[PDB]
């Protein structure tokens, strides 16, 4: 039983703010209604296995996601892969399993503050009511409510941009990367 | 086989049964129990390795399907490539719909379609399969017209299984 | 039309439509009450007072329209228009009763047990009870009467319940 | 009335106002207690005591006039004029007590439970809890009524806050 | 007596004071447990030691004056007088308990269990749970109190060790 | 002895202590599983295997010192007398497993299903164990996989109790 | 219950800051998972007695805990240790359970002020985001996030060093005396 | 309600500096994780009133606290009683129960200055670290530091004399008066 263990281990070093950043980006394979009962990183494993993208012989998925979140330490203490073989994997076209679209919107979340949050809150009172949008809410449950209405998706960007201008521009940076990717 | 089917019914869930139950509503009177519906199945002799096959890829168990079955995703993709012979895609986009609501969106509904349905009948704990085929046994619901499913998406704000809807409209 | 067509009316309803509908032809089963649904078809069947007019306003009241649609091959529209201009197999006091259990949970039917425990059997009603048997002890003990409602309105009000209370208003004022 | 419109409005409240809504509802229906807003409007709906005034009216309690003109369509004006010409659905002495309640800080809650911390427990006033919770408290152990306002009056006044004293001495006289 | 006052009453409690008046009644019902306060009324009707003169003695003692005041048409003067010639149902015992742990805030709880942890063998819990876990062990008894003396004494908490021997005084 | 006796102890008892004595009474269900505790009891009775002596000390396993001071005119000093003089009717491992499933935790209990489902195929400890049980997987003479495990999920208190625990038994 | 009260008279006198000292230098034995609903000093004495490196018998690794904080009043007090016995014990080697380098790392948190803080933040600005720049942020937490992206591995000190190059040399002389301790 | 009433107005009058030094004298009454918390006077006679210190019966508590901290109006204001009456009080053995070692560190403090306060800090480098060196710390934080450290204590006081010897004469009178009262 060493993989269950190496993977109870893995699990054993996540916070609460990692594993809701793991949920958001697993929302491309599982479904809110699957996600709504996930509390630690035990059910959302048993997640991955039932969808056979996480197992014995398989894991790229669990060491992209574990990548994505800069949780660098996990990955050679447990996984044994360092972070050259990682970018190298990940560079090459066609190998990633998550659209660039939830990257840029994660990268997006990490950069802000808590006054940049309030301020984004406060750019998003004309279309969404203020109450939906209350302190109660973070950045990530923001950009879901957003996607939920079809204001913001992988086709329309229009709002973001002119919503992040009032704060930033190096955010503006980071979508034209983005769009210059695709 | 038989010692199968027995490994595959012993490792679902209550909610995934459930699920299975509604799928399999398509092809009389669906029995309670997941074990004398397959029985049913084999004999009237619609089951098959690769409808099973069609039928747990619809329920995303890949696992199962290479545990059990000998089967990887690619086989169930082409077997569905070939003719999708026991469900039908209404059935599917029931499913799809019915697994991206959470608890708050299930409560939404059932308390905007108060006046339809009565109160003992909706009760409580219940999930979205059970709302649709209330809606299904009044007529509401079919097939043929979605303007009730589609006008109650639209009030409790999510626009994207609208545009789902509608892609289905398109494709049929 | 035919046996074939009762049974398979009879196999496609669940178990708590079968209450519904075994109360519902209560009054009209007048020779003995049976314990199941193709039973009751059954004698209708032989007193020749079961036809499709009849069947169809059986499965009408109690809101079963896509069973009609597909066996009876009739909607709403039709049924109710068809209803509207033949004798009713049943008469207006079940259907209201029908529709005011309709409306009640667990929460509910709970405080009416526990409200009029005292009036019936306190050892009678051990076993677990619905509104429809409710109504069917209270009517063994003579206490309700298709012109008594009295009794019924006060126990609805005490759960402070009026959209009821107003539909028994109403029914009595239609009368 | 419909059931849109009471979704709208439930919506569109945020959990700030939801102890006031709560509080104001408990004359209207103290036999029973409602868990959260959406399940005191089904009790409201259920006992035939809403309807497009008195939705008015609530609204208008909390002061979130934009909402009576984008969903119930209607102007404070007019509200205020159908108030002035019938029954309160809430009593003067809920709306006094809200209004009073709005007038504090987080600094005066305090100072209020350090008083009559005699009557109380650590345990009861251990939260945080708003004017609304502790006057509620207060009632429970019968120290304050309608009619009854002294030892609030007290209070008030030893808390170095004269204009409550006069806005009380206003309703008092008045009414 | 009727089942309107009944039903009243459980309408209007809420949970807290719903544990207090089980806990409360825990002592004279003591041969069967209650599942609910519906049930145990129920059984206190039936078994005829319920009046209402006892209920309000129990509103009273779980501190809910307006019920008093709306559904027995009775002021607290009336219930002290009757109190003061009717013996009381509920032990002295019981309402020490429930005053004790009226007064424990949510944090002294949780280091009063871990100090007991040694001689009982075992999530967040409330004071009366604990007091029954308690009596349930046979290490707090309505005669045996010293454990409970030593325990609040060293959690430094005098006022409720001065109630404690206020009461013993008593008797 | 009398019907009254062995009635008020069924009704007296909360869930669960009626799920861990009848998880402790699993070596006397030879004939049959009691379906109920009240069953349980009317087999005991009737077998010759109920007594006042057992019947305390199967109140003392289960914590119920209330019920002995009252129901059966018993102390704990007696009883744990009558313990050392008499042998036990339950042996010790059950006695040993019962009290490692009264101190895990939820998330510990869920941790370990997680970690142990390879092998087999919410659930409470003793639930787990009777299904390994059921697998043949532990036995009151071999406990390495329960230690193992308890040590692979950083609960080395419970590993000292097996181990202390092997060395008394042998 | 003379042990049980004696450990709740200790941990009566530990404050806010020392909780979370006490939380930072044992991370070796408790996971973020369990570190981080903790709030007060029992909850962290019930965790180290579940592992089984505190107890009736065995009290080392608490005198260590209280001494490496700097707190030598409760050890007098509540344990009848002076400071030549727990110097004595710890030059041993073999007899001490928290590594050299935790230790340093403690240190060097408390040889910073807030300037100095400030001065850190903003040399680690280059290879760290923004998002650590919070003025929440304590020396222990930017410590922690280093060792995360292993760039403060007991091994790799080049960033350490450089980044404290700007600021004091005392910090300096700290890591080159526990190089040669080695 | 005259007792709550009129410990809210004894607490009204006093302010964030007296409320600071209240604390520190009321060290061995409640220990640190009770003392943090206090933001008024109102936590902190709460407090004493769980001790059943300060009640209707007995009020002489009050009276020396508030006597200490120099605040003669308040006592013939809110209490009515004359400073000779507490001296006369305070004069019989074993009435206070303060222990003499706090007064003693409290009127040293009171006679210190900001540029002698400095140069205190400074004389006392080696033992104190710089964190802690902090200016905005007052000298009974230094104090309550000191004693934590096991360097100032009842039994021993050569650190403080030797400090002391180089700032001012009258500290070292007020040192060998109370050596000599004990």
């Amino acid at each position: 039983m060493d993989f269950s263990r190496n993977l109870y281990d893995i699990g054993e070093q996540l916070d609460s703010e990692d594993l809701a950043s793991l949920k958001f980006l697993s929302l491309d394979y599982i479904p809110q209604r699957k996600q709504e009962p996930i509390k630690d990183a035990l059910m959302l494993f048993q997640r991955l296995q039932e969808k056979r993208m996480l197992e014995e012989s398989n894991l790229s998925f669990l060491k992209e996601l574990l990548f994505r979140i800069n949780r660098l330490d996990l990955l050679i203490t447990y996984l044994n892969t360092r972070k050259e073989e990682m970018e190298r994997e990940l560079q090459t076209p066609g190998r990633a399993q998550i659209s660039a679209y939830r990257v840029m919107l994660y990268q997006i979340s990490e950069e802000v503050s808590r006054s940049e949050l309030r301020s984004f809150k406060g750019g998003l009172q004309e279309e969404i009511s203020k109450c939906k949008l209350d302190d109660d809410m973070n950045l990530l449950d923001i950009f879901i409510e957003m996607e939920k209405r079809v204001i913001l998706g992988e086709g329309k960007l229009d709002i973001l941009k002119r919503v992040c201008a009032q704060i930033n521009k190096s955010l503006l940076k980071i979508i034209n990367d983005y769009e210059e990717f695709s | 086989s038989a010692e199968v089917i027995h490994q595959v019914e012993e490792a679902l869930d209550t909610d995934e049964k459930e699920m299975l139950l509604f799928l399999c509503r398509d092809v009389d009177v669906v029995p309670p129990n997941v074990r004398d519906l397959l029985d049913i199945l084999r004999e009237r002799g619609k089951l098959s390795v690769g409808d099973l096959a069609e039928l747990l890829y619809r329920v995303r168990r890949f696992d199962l399907l290479k545990r059990i079955l000998k089967m990887d995703r690619k086989a169930v993709e082409t077997h569905l490539l070939r003719n999708p012979h026991l469900v039908s895609d209404y059935r599917v986009l029931m499913a799809e719909i019915g697994e991206d609501l959470d608890k708050s969106d299930v409560s939404s509904l059932i308390f905007l379609m108060k006046d339809y349905m009565g109160r003992g009948k909706i009760s409580k704990e219940k999930s979205f399969l059970d709302l649709v085929v209330e809606l299904e046994k009044l007529n509401l619901v079919a097939p043929d017209q979605l303007d009730l499913l589609e006008k109650c998406l639209k009030n409790i704000h999510r626009i994207d299984l609208k545009t789902k809807i509608q892609k289905y409209k398109q494709s049929v």
